[PDB]
């Protein structure tokens, strides 16, 4: 899959490929934040 | 933020005790009560359930 | 891998040994302290942890009339064995007696 | 005078007061101070328990983040007897079925579909909004499965609130339980306090009657000194001073700070081990007895490797 | 003197959060402008470290010398590629793309958020 931004309003998994115009595609709004997907991070608990 | 586990001084396991606390305020016990009924006994203890901010249902408002 | 250090003082002098005893604080070198100046043998006990960023301690044995200091220490260790075994044994023996009151009381 | 053997195993003996679960008091008569701060100090930080130390993250999508999240599920106990589990040998991410245990906090936050009508409880509301131990699964490996039932690897409380979600929000990580020594890190101690305390004498210097008795009976803690009547006085009389909180109350009162003698009784301490579950507490007692004597037999093996003789 | 055992189940924990506006003409300008971010295929220098856009992961930790973001020359097609160089080590706790007042900027501007732990050590003041 491309990668998943979520706007900050609408809150809508808009995917940016690098070319376009970065831009929510409902509602316009101009700030996109992004989508945490799966994979591995190892954290210690101390 | 959120309760935490241990009490900090002495390592009781306290994070099992907020909503019962919540549950005995609500049913109109008294905080030296509260803080009496479950066996919490060390004022080591009761300072770390008495003076909890409890500061995430705030924080969650802020919610996607 | 050691972990113990005999330290003689003037290389001749076998009756005062500085024991420097590996992975250790203040929880068996006070409780040697007290078992080894419990000795009529010992003239001088004492101990101290090095620095709180190591774990090691030492340990000051020295003794009159002609003792080399390892057998005040190894019946420092015996009579320490000796004492945490008969609290065991007086320990597990008083919870049982007090499990076989708390089920033949009322029930 | 020397260390008579016979002496110390005639006046040494252990009183025990109360035992429920989780907790402990017991006297001990005749040991000196050397040694009850030895077990004391082997409670607090040498008797082993197991507790998690790795935790391999999927998708923390929650607002606790995820370095507090993992020392949040560190300071968990798990209920896992630490006697059967050994030492990780250093530098090994994937232990054996000996070294590790495992577990999974594997919970999603959804929207409650029905009856959510003119509410705003969160109950109502949401279904697994409040991550609580209880979602933890014990996933064995090996053959873990077969040394240990169904039900006995577990956190021992289960209620202790981890994070709190809202819908979309997903908890999917992964945990590595441990063994290791209450000292070096405080999420290993089995015990939440451990202690002592002398047992109090309080000695009557002067018979005392009337209000100055009264007087003399709010000073100590309650239950320790009681009022009776004897023939139209009321003159008082010590009861259980094991009671007393030892706070000196007495010495700011002028003149009945001249009658009592509140001192402490040598060598008769007054133990309360309180575990926070991992093992019954008159078995942590045992187990910290018996380190004493491993650190023993350690350095007697060394000695008998030194000289040979 | 602080308690040890204390310090250690959580008295006083902190973090602080290192966030860093990055833009790639206010910066970075050879020729053209054309600079959106993106990794060229068959670079080995951004294999699991950085995502297919060329920005990091959110949640992946950040160490000294970890690859921190990497930017694509669209009229050669020759990508960069900028390295983490800050001493502590941090954790990418959020990564927000910011277009312009228009709503036509292209895929240039972003500000990485950073967690960086920030626990009690000797030194610390209270
Ligand atoms: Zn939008
Ligand atoms: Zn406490």
């Amino acid at each position: 899959q491309p990668m998943i931004y979520i706007c900050g309003e609408c809150h809508t998994e808009n995917e940016i490929k690098s070319r376009d115009p970065i831009r929510c595609r409902e509602c316009g709004y101009r700030i996109m934040y992004k989508k945490r997907t799966k994979r591995l991070v190892v954290f210690d608990a101390r | 933020m959120i309760i935490p586990v241990r009490c900090f001084t002495c390592g009781k396991i306290v994070g099992n005790k907020w909503e019962a606390y919540l549950g005995l305020l609500q049913a109109e016990y008294t905080e030296g009560d509260a803080l009496d009924a479950l066996g919490l006994k060390r004022y080591c203890c009761r300072r770390m359930l008495l003076a909890h901010v409890d500061l995430i249902e705030k924080l969650l408002n802020y919610a996607p | 891998k050691t972990a113990l250090e005999m330290v003689q003082a003037a290389g001749t002098d076998r009756h005062c040994v500085t024991f420097v005893l590996h992975e250790e604080d203040h929880t068996l070198g006070n409780s040697l302290r007290y078992m080894i100046m419990k000795n009529p043998e010992v003239e001088f006990c004492g101990y101290t942890t090095t620095h709180p960023s190591e774990s090691k301690i030492n340990l000051r044995i020295q003794t009159r009339g002609t003792l080399p200091a390892v057998e005040p220490f190894q019946r420092g260790l015996n009579e320490l064995m000796n004492v945490c075994q008969h609290v065991l044994d007086k320990f597990e023996a008083s919870i049982k007696d007090y499990k076989d009151q708390k089920a033949s009381r009322n029930e | 005078d020397a260390w008579d053997q016979d002496r110390f195993e005639k006046n040494f003996r252990v009183d025990v007061v109360h035992m429920d679960e989780n907790s402990l008091e017991f006297d001990m008569v005749g040991i000196d101070a050397a040694i009850a701060n030895a077990f004391r100090r082997i409670l607090l930080a040498e008797v082993p328990t197991m507790a998690v130390e790795k935790v391999l993250v999927y998708n923390n999508t929650s607002i606790v983040q995820d370095e507090i999240l993992a020392h949040r599920l560190g300071l968990i106990p798990i209920h896992a007897d630490p006697r059967l589990f050994e030492y990780r040998n250093q530098g090994d991410e994937e232990g054996t079925e000996i070294d590790t245990l495992q577990f999974r906090l594997q919970v999603r936050c959804t929207r409650n579909p029905h009856a959510a009508k003119d509410s705003s409880d969160p109950n109502e509301l949401y279904v697994n909004h409040k991550v609580y131990t209880r979602h933890m699964t014990w996933i064995p490996l090996g053959n873990q499965a077969d040394l240990f039932p169904e039900g006995t690897i577990r956190p021992v409380h289960d209620d202790i609130l981890i994070a709190q979600l809202r819908p979309g929000q997903e908890i999917d990580l992964l945990m590595h339980c441990v063994k290791g020594i209450g000292k070096d890190h405080a999420k290993f101690s089995p015990v939440a306090t451990a202690s002592y305390r002398l047992l109090p004498d309080i000695t009557l210097l002067e018979p005392v009657e009337g209000e100055a008795a009264e007087e003399l009976s709010r000073c100590f803690s309650p239950g320790v000194i009681e009022v009776q009547e004897v023939q139209g006085k009321k003159v008082a009389r010590v009861a259980n001073p094991r009671l007393d909180t030892f706070s000196r109350e007495i010495f700011r009162n002028e003149k009945l700070k001249k009658v009592v003698r509140l001192a402490r009784v040598r060598d008769h301490y007054i133990f309360s081990v309180e575990s926070t579950g991992v093992l019954p507490p008159d078995v942590l007692v045992s187990e910290a007895i018996k380190v004493l004597m491993g650190k023993c037999r350690r350095f007697l093996d060394e000695l008998d490797a030194v000289q040979m003789d | 003197i602080v308690n040890k055992a204390s310090w250690e189940r959580g008295f006083a924990h902190g973090s602080v959060y290192k966030s860093e506006f990055i833009d790639l003409s206010e910066k970075i300008k050879q020729g053209d402008s054309s600079l959106v971010f993106g990794i060229k295929p068959g670079d080995p220098r951004v294999l699991q470290k950085l995502d297919d856009d060329g920005l990091p992961f959110i949640g992946a930790k950040l160490q000294y010398g970890d690859p921190y973001y990497s930017y694509l020359n669209l009229n050669t097609g020759e990508s960069f590629v900028m390295y983490y160089k800050s001493k502590e080590n941090c954790v990418v706790d959020n990564i927000k793309v910011c277009s312009n007042d228009t709503g036509s900027g292209k895929f240039k501007c972003v500000c990485i958020t950073m967690r960086v732990p920030r626990n009690p050590t000797i030194g610390d003041k209270f």
